[PDB]
């Protein structure tokens, strides 16, 4: 082998960034399963009991 | 209910269904009134509090106006609605027709606009039976089935009615259908029931 120093990077495109990047985001959403699942069961709770909507009616008038 | 000046005489559609405070049970609710009465010492500040609870409600509160689809008289009035369900049917004196008058149909009657039985897609005869087709698929049946009876017998071998129950641009689309895209006119509504004498 003779002597060459310069780097070809592989050509990691804007769709395939983006596909890593989001697929790491969904890693970081199965390792928090449990507290997604208990945000949206917040959020749901909240809203049945009229605090999401007592905060719309604060912030949309 | 209309003309009360306070809750005293309120539908039941607004009861419990209004504001956000307002839905709490009553034996949960009252005990709050009366720790409210035993708190506030002036009127002002919770009577402005009760303003921001008004501006709460008109966030959720949608007031329209519309007309009455039961009867000729075609009163106006808002209709008071919180997402789907209908709260109130509130007359304004601003209404020509009725001004604050209203029957039992036009003020309480508006819960079939909310019935399960409302037909939310197109029905197609299949069979014995009515299949839930798509739009799409529906609109290009009835398009080609009156292409052909009106290619095959004439157009004059078509007739339609318009409701008396729908707007103008409704009976005036039928018309058009009917005149200025089949080429007949057979036309007709209630009305020869109704009004043609
Ligand atoms: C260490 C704890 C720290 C907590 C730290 C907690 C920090 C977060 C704040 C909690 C309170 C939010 C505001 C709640 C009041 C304003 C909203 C409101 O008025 O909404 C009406 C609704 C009526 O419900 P309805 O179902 O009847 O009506 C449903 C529809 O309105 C009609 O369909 O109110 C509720 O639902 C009650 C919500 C929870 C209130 C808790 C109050 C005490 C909190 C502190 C002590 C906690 C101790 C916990 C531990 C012992
Ligand atoms: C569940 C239980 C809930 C219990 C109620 C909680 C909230 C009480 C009302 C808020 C506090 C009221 C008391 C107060 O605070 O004072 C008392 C005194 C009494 O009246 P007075 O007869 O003595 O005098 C009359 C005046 O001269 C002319 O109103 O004043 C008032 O209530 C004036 C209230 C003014 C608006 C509310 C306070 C605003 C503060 C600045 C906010 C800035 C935001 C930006
Ligand atoms: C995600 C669940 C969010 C819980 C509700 C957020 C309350 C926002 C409070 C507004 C006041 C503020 O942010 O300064
Ligand atoms: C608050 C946390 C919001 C996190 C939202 C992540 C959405 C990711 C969606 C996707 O990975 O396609
Ligand atoms: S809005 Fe206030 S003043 Fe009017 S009826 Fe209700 S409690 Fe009484
Ligand atoms: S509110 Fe009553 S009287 Fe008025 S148009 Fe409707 S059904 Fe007729």
């Amino acid at each position: 082998a003779k002597a060459i120093k310069r780097i070809q990077k592989i050509e990691v495109t804007e769709e395939d960034q983006r596909k890593r990047d989001l697929r790491e985001i969904e890693d970081a959403l199965i390792d928090h399963k449990e507290a997604i699942l208990e945000t949206l069961h917040m959020l749901g709770h909240m809203n049945e009991r009229g605090v999401l909507p007592l905060l719309r009616g604060l912030f949309g008038q | 209910s209309t003309v009360c000046p306070c809750n005293a005489m309120m539908e039941k559609g607004m009861e419990g269904e209004a504001g956000y405070l307002t839905g709490i049970n009553n034996e949960t609710l009252r005990p709050m009134i009366e720790i409210t009465k035993g708190v506030e010492t002036g009127y002002g500040s919770i009577l402005a509090i009760s303003d921001m609870e008004s501006a709460m409600r008109d966030e959720r509160i949608k007031k329209t106006k519309t007309v009455c689809t039961y009867c000729g008289v075609g009163c106006s009035f808002d209709v008071w609605t919180k997402g789907r369900d209908i709260l109130k049917v509130e007359p304004q004196e601003e209404a020509p027709a009725n001004g604050i008058s209203t029957c039992v149909k036009g003020k309480f009657g508006w819960d079939f606009v909310n019935s399960e039985e409302r037909l939310t897609k197109p029905l197609i005869r299949e069979g014995d039976h009515f299949r839930e087709a798509e739009w799409e698929e529906a609109l290009l049946l009835i398009a080609s089935k009156f292409t052909e009876l009106k290619e095959a017998f004439g157009p004059d071998s078509l007739a339609f009615i318009t409701s008396s129950k729908c707007t103008n641009e409704e009976s005036y689309l039928m018309q058009k259908l009917a005149r200025g895209v089949i080429g007949t006119n057979n036309v007709d509504n209630c009305s020869r029931y109704c009004q043609s004498p």
